[PDB]
């Protein structure tokens, strides 16, 4: 709250020469003034669609929505992020 | 054995050194040779100094430097193109 | 624990794995201690009066004098 | 609306560039009084709000000048 | 337990002295030779061209002619 | 805290608890005081600053 | 003192690994830690004198390789951005 | 094993007996010299802005306000 | 060897996300105009000549 | 008047004293070397003092006649690069002798003759004007070097090691003997002054620079001709492999500076492509090979090889910057190798085992020899603030300002550097503790202590302020790089 308004207020004289916009790519107060309100409000609705579906699996709703023990498809999901994507594996074979 | 104060060995001009037969006086090819560096230091010397020009310029007026220095960053641009030994286009001595 | 007194009577280890000798008596310094010794000495003492006292003449301060009388002739 | 702050005013002023747009004649009172009040965002509103309105006048005159090019592309089509 | 010298394992002795002597492994064999044609040869002469292709197409912005080299 | 069948739990000293609530407080009353001033700004009714 | 920001926590450092057995485990915690919290304090004051009292500080130590108008120098930029992050690294270390 | 290696940077749990002591030597040998690198940054830290509310570095230094102009560098 | 299958289809999202955001073509749904400033677009604050 | 015969005297007034004393006076010997090698070394420093930081020409000369019509003739002189060459050779050498002080009694007095005679001997290299004695002292080091690897070896191989050192030598050395005869029947004399002023033809100049490289490749180590160096360095006393890497290794690359750049100026730009496509390519060949490596003395050789072959590229890249970096770049590898062969050897010299499997955890033990190994393995890792950062920046400066390509290749190999170093670094003194094979070891003594501090405070000094190294030799490599042309 305190350094919303004095350093991004449309404007603030205080940064002088330390950081520096062109004119043609300042695109400031048209991100305040024409904000559709349908969008600027959108990532709270994200984040409580994120509470409610991480409380339904992670504290009642845990019975099929935590462990699946499919046939495929599914567990190569799981090792897939868990391994993030095989980076250490595919960079390290193929390079180091 | 020398005066305290810093030397001047000679600066108009190495007579012996004929451009046409640069290997015709090896006594004074030498000269020529040193000469060349002893001039060329002296503009990167200036090229220096006006850098530090330009640097308290910008360090000086502010947010302003975009129509305050434009003298100065001509006088910038045009003296690196024939300084010292750095770019392959080499100055015309 | 801010307030007891620490639970060693000294450093532990041997500075360079000498073991100090009796009380009283001094180090008893090797041959090759001295001369090294002294010629570090003369060699700071060289390098310390003698660096700071060779005039400055060179291609950068001659250069420097001489373009700051060249650069004023504009006219 | 057209400006009145120009030459050494708009110079002299410390204001940044992008921020120099066709009404910013007032931000120099603006940032006068902000800086000398320690940047409180509780402190310093007399001089604030209209210099927001004055970019909002700017922003809403901006899309109505391509609401004309909106509603004349029907005839391309 | 008074030696400060390490004990010289026997399966170590081996490993050390062996990799310090390659050259009657490595004499003549068919993988040798492809590795030697794609990796003494080739890339060197790559770079090599690639670095006077550099060359010449620095002389080319400055408009002098190219040198022989 | 009393001690059961291997849950010997400890009580949280009297400075963890006090200090955590009533910090706590402070920024329960604070998000709710920051949408009642400038609550108005961000909801696409009654645009403050002269509007 | 804007050098004092800067060369504290090296002279702190210094001295603790130089002298680690000359002070226990908690005379290094109490010094390292005292004189980083100074050169924070020395750091917000720094940005109460410069943020918002907008001026710049320039200054340059010596040169380091002063080869050929390639002026190299142990000089520092107390700018207005660069004082933020004073702050942000400052308040942070000491407090870890 | 470990009383043996020096360990100059302290051993494991190095608690000499007098660390207190050896703490204030060492607190009063940072202060000490100190001093020197704040008196011979008196001599430097140019800055030719003059900001809108006097600081509180006026007393010890003088290179604010002065380099103003930049044609006799 | 696996790996390098789930490999092209981990960045191939990435990328085929990202040519979807050339199918819609936000440039010209833009709702305002391009912004313009006094003395030929701050001519002489912006280099030039005076 | 402190002039350049008697620093090449001093050394002689040493040898030749030990040659008549006594094999049982062991405490005389050691003293007397190591003042004659201190003294030697004050009288280098004082050169320093006086060098007149200002001329193009030479500074204090000695002609001595060498032949009836004074033809050719020993031509002393230093003019700003040779300098601290000299400087570093005269340092080097005093702790050439206090590493292998402790062991003298088995060496006896046979083993300071030879490091006193190669001490001379490099000195008169550095400053020798004359081009053919410039040879003559160029490949009489090959005796002491010899002498040095093959009597006082550590292991029994050492009789193959030493062959390949010598005739690689020789091959080299009568192939641009060859040159020097070419040179000197065209020309008529061999001083540096005049031959530099005289005009070559530029298919005669094609062959000279041939000639010249056939050699000046083989100091460096290139990649047709390195294989010399890992075999006969790994298998030399430590006191002797230290300067190997340290004065044995500057030779061809320097003598690159004062023989090849100025002398062939037409040359070396039309050579210059193939330079580049040499050394490019060896800093990645060298730096890969030093991946798969078990020793902790050939390691240390292999980095030698790739900071020598990163030095090439910065020194036929011809810039008054590009030269200057070469030059700091090889004083602060003559510092950083020559201190990580004496830290890689007093582990030898304790447990004798040169193989990194056994080292391990030696951090837990011996802590002041692990910061010693830290920091100069930092200093090798290439970390500004140390003296080789100032040394490769400047490199890959001057030859991106000439080309693009060579740069990225060039700092391929400091982004390959800590590939090795860092890693024989964390296996050898921060692994797992073993006491199956280490069952016990000391830490250094005040000998090998005091030993790192010159290097420690020299590579500081000239880390953070190389400065005065750049001041004294502007004017030198100005003058050096401005040759034969006139714009
Ligand atoms: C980019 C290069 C900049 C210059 C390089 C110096 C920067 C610091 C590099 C050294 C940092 C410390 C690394 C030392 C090795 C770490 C492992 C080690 O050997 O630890 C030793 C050494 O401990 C140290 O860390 C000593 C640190 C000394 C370094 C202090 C100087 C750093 C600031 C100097 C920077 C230059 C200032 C500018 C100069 C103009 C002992 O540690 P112990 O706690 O006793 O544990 C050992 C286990 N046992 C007790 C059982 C034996
Ligand atoms: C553990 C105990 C070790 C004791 C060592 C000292 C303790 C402190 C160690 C910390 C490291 C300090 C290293 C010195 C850093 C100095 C950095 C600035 C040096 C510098 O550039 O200024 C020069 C000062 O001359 C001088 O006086 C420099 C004298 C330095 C003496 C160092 C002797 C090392 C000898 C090693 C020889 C190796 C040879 C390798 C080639 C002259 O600068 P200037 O030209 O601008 O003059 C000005 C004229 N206006």
């Amino acid at each position: 709250y305190l350094a919303k308004d004095m350093m991004i207020g449309l404007g603030t004289n205080f940064w002088a020469n330390s950081l520096l916009v062109l004119p043609k790519n300042e695109i400031l107060a048209e991100s305040e003034f024409a904000a559709p309100t349908i969008i600027k409000l959108i990532p709270i609705l994200f984040s409580t669609l994120g509470a409610f579906v991480a409380y339904n699996v992670n504290l009642v709703a845990d019975q099929f929505q935590r462990a699946f023990q499919t046939s495929t498809f599914c567990n190569r999901l799981y090792s897939f992020f868990n391994k993030r994507w095989f980076f250490d594996q595919v960079l390290n074979d193929f390079l180091v | 054995g020398r005066k305290k104060g810093l030397p001047e060995f000679e600066e108009s001009a190495p007579d012996g050194f004929d451009p046409e037969n640069p290997y015709k006086d090896p006594v004074a090819m030498v000269e020529m040779r040193e000469h060349i560096v002893r001039e060329k230091w002296i503009q990167i010397e200036k090229a220096k100094i006006l850098r530090e020009k330009v640097k308290w310029c910008y360090r000086v007026e502010g947010v302003n430097h975009y129509q305050k220095c434009r003298h100065l960053v001509q006088q910038y641009l045009d003296s690196t193109r024939g300084v010292g030994w750095g770019k392959d286009h080499r100055p015309i001595s | 624990r801010w307030a007891t007194p620490g639970h060693e009577e000294r450093p532990k280890g041997y500075f360079m794995n000498r073991t100090p000798p009796a009380p009283g008596q001094s180090r008893k310094w090797e041959d090759w201690e001295l001369p090294c010794y002294i010629t570090s000495f003369l060699t700071i003492v060289i390098l310390g009066v003698g660096l700071n006292a060779k005039p400055d003449l060179s291609i950068e301060t001659w250069a420097h004098q001489k373009a700051l009388e060249r650069l004023e002739m504009e006219k | 609306k057209k400006m009145i702050a120009t030459q050494e005013e708009m110079s002299a002023a410390k204001i940044a560039l992008g921020s120099r747009d066709m009404c910013a004649h007032l931000l120099i009172p603006l940032n006068k009084c902000r800086q000398a009040e320690f940047y409180l965002p509780w402190k310093c509103e007399d001089e604030r709000h209209v210099y927001e309105k004055c970019e909002y006048e700017l922003v809403m005159e901006r899309m109505l000048a391509m609401k004309k090019i909106r509603e004349e592309e029907a005839l391309a089509k | 337990g008074g030696g400060m010298e390490t004990n010289k394992n026997k399966f170590i002795e081996d490993w050390g002295s062996a990799r310090e002597n390659l050259e009657h492994n490595f004499r003549w064999t068919r993988r040798n030779f492809a590795l030697i044609g794609i990796f003494g040869i080739a890339l060197p002469i790559i770079v090599y061209k690639g670095i006077v292709k550099d060359f010449h197409m620095q002389d080319e912005d400055a408009g002098r002619p190219h040198r022989k080299f | 805290g009393i001690t059961y069948k291997g849950v010997t739990v400890h009580t949280p000293k009297t400075w963890h608890t006090v200090t955590g609530k009533g910090l706590c407080a402070v920024m329960w009353f604070w998000i709710l005081y920051r949408a009642k001033q400038d609550g108005p700004v961000v909801m696409g009714w009654r645009h403050p600053w002269d509007g | 003192m804007y050098l004092l920001i800067v060369f504290l926590p090296l002279l702190g450092s210094s001295v603790a690994g130089f002298f680690g057995r000359f002070l226990g485990s908690e005379g290094s915690a109490i010094m390292t830690t005292t004189c980083v919290s100074f050169s924070s304090i020395l750091s917000l004051i720094a940005f109460y004198e410069v943020a918002l009292g907008a001026s710049a500080c320039y200054l340059r130590i010596a040169p380091w390789i002063s080869s050929e108008m390639f002026d190299a120098s142990w000089g520092f930029l107390f700018d207005s951005l660069t004082v933020v992050m004073l702050i942000v690294v400052t308040f942070i270390s000491s407090l870890v | 094993f470990r009383a043996k290696v020096w360990s100059m940077t302290g051993g494991p749990n190095c608690r000499p007996k007098h660390w207190r002591r050896n703490t204030a030597i060492a607190m009063f040998g940072v202060f000490l010299v100190c001093i020197p690198i704040a008196k011979l940054s008196a001599k430097l830290e140019q800055r030719p802005h003059m900001p809108v509310r006097p600081i509180p570095s006026q007393i010890w230094c003088k290179n604010f306000g002065t380099k103003d102009d930049y044609e006799k560098e | 060897y696996e790996a390098l299958a789930w490999l092209s289809g981990g960045l191939g999202f990435f990328v085929g996300l990202g040519l979807l955001a050339v199918l819609n073509d936000k440039a010209s749904k833009v709702p305002f105009t391009p912004r313009v400033y006094p003395y030929d677009n701050l001519r002489v604050e912006l280099g030039g000549e005076p | 008047y402190f002039n350049l015969s008697g620093l090449i005297l001093c050394p002689v007034l040493g040898s030749i004293i030990l040659l008549f004393i006594p094999n049982s006076r062991i405490r005389l010997i050691r003293l007397i070397g190591l003042c004659a090698s201190l003294i030697t070394f004050l009288y280098s420093l004082v050169l320093w003092i006086q060098f007149d930081s200002s001329t193009a020409k030479f500074q204090f000369v000695e002609s001595l006649r060498w032949l009836p019509y004074e033809n050719i003739n020993f031509y002393l002189g230093i003019d700003g690069i040779s300098l601290f060459f000299v400087i570093l050779t005269t340092f080097l050498i005093p702790i050439c002798i206090l590493v292998g002080w402790s062991g003298m009694r088995s060496y006896g007095k046979e083993y300071i003759i030879a490091f006193l005679i190669c001490e001379f001997l490099m000195i008169a290299v550095f400053c020798m004007l004359d081009l053919l004695l410039f040879y003559v002292f160029f490949e009489s080091v090959l005796i002491p070097m010899f002498i040095i690897i093959g009597v006082w070896g550590s292991r029994q191989r050492k009789i193959k090691a030493a062959y390949q050192f010598f005739l690689y030598t020789l091959l080299g050395s009568l192939f641009m003997l060859l040159a020097i005869l070419l040179i000197l029947f065209q020309t008529g004399t061999t001083d540096l002054q005049i031959l530099l002023t005289t005009e070559f033809s530029e298919r005669r100049q094609i062959f000279l620079w041939i000639a010249f490289f056939a050699s000046f490749a083989v100091k460096v180590p290139m990649v047709p001709v390195h294989i010399w160096l890992p075999e006969a360095h790994v298998e030399a006393p430590t006191a002797g492999s230290v300067i190997l890497a340290g004065i044995l290794l500057k030779f061809g690359t320097y003598g690159f500076l004062r023989f090849s750049i100025p002398m062939f100026p037409e040359a070396t730009l039309c050579f210059t492509p193939f330079i580049y496509t040499l050394s490019a390519i060896a800093i990645i060949y060298t730096s890969l090979t030093t991946l798969r490596q078990i020793d902790l003395k050939k390691i240390i050789a292999y980095s030698s090889v790739a900071h020598m072959n990163l030095v090439t590229i910065g020194m036929f890249s011809l810039n008054i910057q590009g030269i200057g970096g070469s030059i700091l770049l090889m004083l602060s590898h003559g510092l950083v190798s020559s201190a990580l062969f004496l830290c890689v050897g007093v582990l030898y010299d304790r447990h004798k085992t040169r193989l990194v499997r056994y080292y391990g955890g030696l951090v837990s033990t011996m802590p002041n020899f692990s910061t010693i190994f830290f920091f100069f393995t930092l200093a090798n890792m290439s970390l500004p603030g140390t003296s080789s950062f100032i040394g490769e920046f400047l490199i890959l400066v001057g030859a991106f300002q000439r080309n693009s390509l060579v740069a990225t290749l060039a700092a391929l190999g400091m982004i390959l550097g800590a590939a090795y170093s860092l890693w024989l670094y964390n296996r050898v003194v921060s692994g797992n503790l073993k006491p199956d094979f280490l069952h016990k070891f000391s830490d250094l003594n005040g000998r090998e202590v005091f030993i790192f501090i010159p290097f420690l405070v020299g590579l500081v000094w000239m880390g953070v302020y190389p400065k005065v190294f750049l001041d004294c030799m502007h004017t030198s490599v100005s003058n050096l790089v401005q040759h034969g042309k006139f714009h």
